């Protein structure tokens, strides 16, 4: 048994083939009270949740390489995505949770990462994408990867519309392999929190 | 330092010499060292030597 | 050594496991600071020259090791060959200022000019790579740099970072190998 | 008077790598804080340790397939930072800054395969000495090596040595060379068991005692 | 023999900014006694902070009249030290020879009516963030703003607060923006009673925090 | 904050009036002393010229701040290229006194001449604005100067204020705005 | 002293380096200082927080 559950705010994730959680750079957040937002931020508990977004469909013909993205913040519909359009400036981490259900008769492997500052990866840099806080999904041991990561950048807040700091990327290693026996194709899903929000410079109202 | 090789004290005042660093809360903030150091060396299960 | 690889935890095993001796590292050249405390050319210039370090070639010991980083800090010094005065402005400043002399300005004295200049941009540090839905009112913002410089004519251009910082790895690329088993090229040796 | 000086021919030229510093001209500068920025790092090596990348493969694979055949040496590399099989490592990435190396480069080995699709391997250190690496595990088993199977635990961690005559060894090949000067690595497939298909992905990562010396900037620029 | 030295080269020219002293020629100079001479100032920003100056509104006056009409908006301006109504400023006049800023600037608003004319005002701070700026003080309420009303003080005092990305902003704006990097001030009159005609004097002065550093010579000479 | 605005006593609200935390403030660059310790260039010369900081350029940064104050004092450094020897004669001296070699007197060396000179008027301090209704026995007095110098010809001079005391500002105006908005300028930035 | 950044200490006497003040009576006669310091910085009136 390597079960472990989550918890971010009135939600709650829990995995009975859990490999532990990878923290990314930090095991905590620098000061989220600096000189760039006066005292005016304040932090917004509500919007410390669980998400969730489809990232694609991992099937046969998909070859080592293959990669999806999902740059962070993504559109949010939530309290979250309010605080975007309600303040100027903001920060907070991720707490995240990806998830490829087949079976344990299925092989292949999938890198899943965090990326701070994307830029298109060569084939050639595809290699050495586990300098970046990571996890493998392999069907023989595990259908949940879980990384944590803080805020980071230039700027000790951001502006969101502008600029986006970190992006989750799940790449295939090894292709999905099939029997009689196996799931047929996974469905990978990703299940995100944002953590310690805070906001800074309330704007007006659209009216 | 990192090289840096002379043995006479700077003729120039620090804050002249270079940009003055400032906190809020150098320290050992090495994500990396620590990172490998935490690194498993010892041998998962038993032994016949 | 078997463990659960997965969870992506770090495993070093040691020449021990089959009956060999660990041995003694002296690491200083791989030492951040001291790796990327030299000078390093910057091949366009103009006589209106705003530095940038991502100016640097990707392939040379500084550029290729800077990229392999995503965050960065540090001083800088700069030798210069130029004709007429030299001229630096700090980050921030109004082109146009170049041409005054109020501003740091050095006189011209053979065979070119070093200088001692400190970090000065408005973030706490800077960049290599970017990811900016735009970042306006492959590019990155015109606050990444260390002033500029301005001459009748500016001839070489070398820069040296000054405690250095890198932060948040990224990867860091060898030579494309073409041949069925290593790439072999022609190695110094006497006559 | 005044103090006498001999100005010394051959002293005062500026070199790249010098461990004097310029003289400031723009003073009281103070930084905004960047205490405790996340990530930071010192030495390459601790990278290099912590995060094992990908070894190539075949026609571009960070993995080795299980043969269906008779045959069982499922690869063999130099054991040279500038094989081609370590090309896209991070490892050889930072090697060819430094002329000369020395310590043990570890080699990690993370099977694939479904619950149902079990094999046994063998990875052995063939030192230099012999024309060509034996590609038979059989006649490997006289060397230095490591075999083992698959299970729960899905990854096998093994340590290169550095056994070499002179106490650094080139980090670049020179053309002269035939055979490679640190020797090679093999390993191979002693069965398996339903296995067909199924991939073994290998990686490495700088060892305890890894060590760089004598930084160089040999890329055409 | 005498002691060796290496004459560097890169190292001796002039820089008009060095912090050397050149050689004296003339000694034993006394000077007239000026002790205690008065209105010195040894900072720039305390007199910049003690002596508020006039911003510059409409057809250039350091005033804003109350509307007869029901339009509410009396004034809207960049927070930018290179805005056309802080054009006149003491303030502005200091900052043009500094790249960055920080910290807080403070807006005073003096009521120059008759004992029988009476209103109430607002004042808000619309970071940057949203198109444009709004024109209505019950869109402005969200932003953090202040109300006050007219009686026997005639001066109300507000904090511009510094709320940015970067720990400091530039002073100069570049062409290429559309939009004021660091938001806008908008005043606005909720009421007034029998106060058509009557003035509204804006004076601007630098905040406890306020700081200007990276000395620059920018005008055309 | 309300006050009594007509007393024209000082108030310095702080964010705190609203909930905000009011930060550290680090203000060398606008030190009188340090600001004004700086090379500035006199534009007009001639073979013999009277050193007068007035002759300073209006827009400069010493100049602009140097005429932001009432009254002032300093010491001063000069840089001259000249051709031939350089005399000094302090304030006060007969001009033909220029001619004579046991004023000070530098001789001529590449690529010019610094010096520190002490202040030499007969008042305990000099005005940069003089309401003179003649002043006799847009005007400044005679006697408002730091002496004079002399060479075959004068081809430049930077001056630098040493030991600088400022006293009652005066209006100090940034560039006049055209634009609607902001006066917008072409600052530096990577190419 | 301001912008002068040497460590080592003045190769001339100071009555040659520079002009020498005289008193009748450098201290605290910083009048725009005092008058910035005496600032007004309270609430006139009750608060209601
Ligand atoms: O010629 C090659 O080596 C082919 O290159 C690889 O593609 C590179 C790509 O060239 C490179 N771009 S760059 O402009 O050169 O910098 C970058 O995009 O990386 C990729 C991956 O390179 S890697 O080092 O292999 O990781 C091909 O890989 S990919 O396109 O699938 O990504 C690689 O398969 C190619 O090598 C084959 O061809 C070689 C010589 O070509 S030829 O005989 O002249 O026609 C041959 O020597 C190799 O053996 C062969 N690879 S094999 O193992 O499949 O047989
Ligand atoms: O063109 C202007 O901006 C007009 O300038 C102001 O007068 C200046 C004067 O030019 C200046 N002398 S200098 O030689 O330029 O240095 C000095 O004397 O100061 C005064 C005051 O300038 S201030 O910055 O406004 O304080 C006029 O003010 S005044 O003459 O009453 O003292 C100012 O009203 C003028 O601006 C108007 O014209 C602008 C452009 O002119 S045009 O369209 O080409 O014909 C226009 O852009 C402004 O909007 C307009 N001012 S408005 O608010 O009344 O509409």
């Amino acid at each position: 048994d390597r079960l472990l559950t989550t918890r971010n705010g009135h939600t709650t994730s829990t995995t009975q083939s859990s490999v532990g959680v990878t923290y990314g750079y930090s095991t905590e957040e620098d000061h989220v009270a600096g000189p760039n937002t006066s005292g005016l931020e304040t932090r917004v508990v509500q919007a410390e949740r669980f998400f969730k977004k489809f990232l694609f469909d991992w099937t046969t013909d998909k070859p080592f390489g293959y990669l999806t993205k999902l740059e962070l913040p993504t559109d949010h519909h939530g309290v979250f995505g309010h605080l975007v359009d309600s303040y100027a400036y903001m920060r907070n981490g991720w707490d995240v949770e990806v998830s490829a259900v087949g079976n344990q008769f299925n092989g292949g492997c999938l890198l899943v990462a965090m990326v701070p500052e994307w830029k298109a990866f060569d084939t050639r840099e595809k290699y050495q994408l586990t300098l970046f806080p990571h996890q493998f999904i392999s069907p023989r041991t595990n259908m949940t990867a879980h990384i944590t990561v803080p805020y980071l950048g230039v700027n000790r807040y951001d502006q969101y519309k502008k600029h986006k700091p970190w992006t989750l990327v799940v790449m295939v290693l090894s292709p999905l392999t099939v029997s009689n026996t196996a799931a047929p194709q996974i469905k990978v899903y990703a299940n995100i929190a944002p953590t310690y929000v805070h906001v800074a410079g309330e704007l007006p109202s659209k009216e | 330092s990192g090289n840096t090789g002379s043995i006479i004290n700077n003729y120039y005042m620090q804050q002249y010499q270079n940009s003055m660093s400032t906190q809020l809360g150098t320290q050992n903030n090495d994500w990396f060292s620590k990172l490998a150091s935490s690194a498993f060396t010892g041998l998962f299960g038993a032994l016949l030597a | 050594t078997t463990t659960t690889g997965e969870s992506a935890d770090p495993v070093t095993t040691t020449v021990e496991n089959y009956g060999g001796d660990t041995q003694v590292q002296r690491r200083h050249h791989t030492d951040v600071g001291f790796i990327m405390d030299r000078f390093v050319k910057i091949n366009s210039l103009s006589p209106t020259h705003v530095i940038d370090l991502m100016q640097t070639h990707k392939h040379g010991i500084v550029g290729a090791l800077l990229r392999a980083a995503t965050y960065y800090f540090s001083d800088l010094e700069i030798v210069v060959r130029h004709d007429g005065n030299l001229t630096w402005v700090p980050n921030g400043a109004p082109e146009a200022a170049l041409s005054n002399t109020s501003n740091p300005t050095a006189y011209n004295k053979a065979p070119f000019t070093r200088l001692a200049l400190p970090y000065t941009a408005p973030h706490r540090v800077l960049a290599t790579v970017y990811d900016g839905t735009n970042k306006y009112s492959t590019q990155l913002p015109a606050s990444f740099n260390y002033g500029a410089i301005q001459a009748q004519a500016i001839h070489e251009l070398l820069v040296r970072m000054k405690r250095a910082e890198l932060y948040c790895p990224r990867p860091l690329l060898a030579i494309k190998v073409t041949s069925q088993d290593r790439y072999k090229q022609k190695i110094i040796a006497p006559a | 008077g005044i103090f006498p000086v001999a100005c010394a021919d051959g002293y005062g030229g500026l070199v790249t790598t010098d461990p004097k510093t310029a003289d400031p001209v723009y003073g009281k500068v103070y930084n905004p804080p960047k205490t405790n920025y996340p990530g930071r790092f010192t030495n390459l090596l601790d990278v290099a340790e912590a995060c094992p990348t990908f070894l190539r493969f075949d026609d571009g694979k960070p993995y080795v397939v299980t043969r269906a055949d008779d045959t069982r040496l499922l690869a063999k590399f130099d054991v040279s930072l500038a094989a081609k099989h370590m090309s896209n490592t991070y490892l050889s990435g930072i090697a060819q800054y430094y002329t000369q190396y020395s310590g043990t480069i570890n080699l990690h080995f993370m099977f694939t395969g479904s619950t149902d699709s079990k094999a046994r391997y063998m990875v052995a250190y063939i030192p230099p000495g012999v024309e060509t690496p034996p590609d038979t595990p059989e006649e490997a088993a006289h060397c230095i090596h490591a075999e083992w199977d698959t299970g729960l635990n899905s990854k096998f961690t093994f340590s290169i040595p550095y056994v070499s005559a002179a106490d650094y060894a080139y980090t670049a090949s020179d053309t002269a060379e035939t055979t490679n000067v640190q020797g090679w690595v093999c390993v191979y497939q002693i069965t398996h068991g339903k296995a067909e298909n199924d991939t073994l992905l290998v990686s490495a990562s700088a060892g305890k005692d890894f060590e760089l010396r004598l930084p160089i900037d040999p890329r055409t620029q």
